């Protein structure tokens, strides 16, 4: 329950930060607020969670048309 | 699916994005490295120039691109002359130019 909703709060922090990473991701191809959005979330996320939305930062740092 | 922790050099992507590059002569002509210029081609490309006609001619045709690229500077110039002398070429095209 709250406990095991406890555990999907931080996936729904990462559901949370999961959106506003994108969006902003998503117009800076085909062209801010997102993207602290998710790093606002991300300032209050939990650990390993957190950290793998930090790697999938990295490779959308290092994506291309392939990756995408 | 990126199941290795992948970095600034994932395997699988280092090999979809692996691009190197050697020094190429433009190094030394655009610096004007003259002696040394002629002499790295050479180690670099003389012995790979299966085609030695072809490879000369390809080179001297970067020459002139290099040397009509750099009318005003002086410097750029004569390491222009020096290096089409030293590749065993015409010495009037780039100086007409």
């Amino acid at each position: 329950e709250h406990l095991s909703q406890c555990q999907n709060l931080t996936l729904y922090q990462g559901f949370c930060a999961m959106k506003y990473a994108i969006y902003a991701l998503c117009v800076n191809s085909h062209q801010s607020t997102y993207l602290a959005r998710c790093q606002q979330y991300l300032c209050s996320i939990p650990d390993s969670l957190c950290l793998e939305l930090l790697e999938n930062i990295f490779s959308l740092l290092l994506i291309t048309s392939a990756d995408l | 699916a990126w199941s290795h922790l992948p970095h600034f050099s994932s395997p699988d992507l280092v090999n979809k994005y692996a691009i190197v590059e050697r020094l190429n002569f433009a190094y030394y002509l655009h610096n004007g490295r003259p002696s040394f210029a002629f002499g790295t081609f050479l180690v670099q490309e003389l012995i790979k120039s299966k085609t030695p006609k072809q490879l000369i001619q390809q080179v001297g045709n970067e020459a002139y691109v290099i040397g009509l690229s750099s009318f005003h500077i002086p410097s750029i110039g004569a390491a222009c002359v020096c290096f089409l002398e030293l590749l065993g070429l015409d010495s009037l095209k780039l100086r007409v130019d």
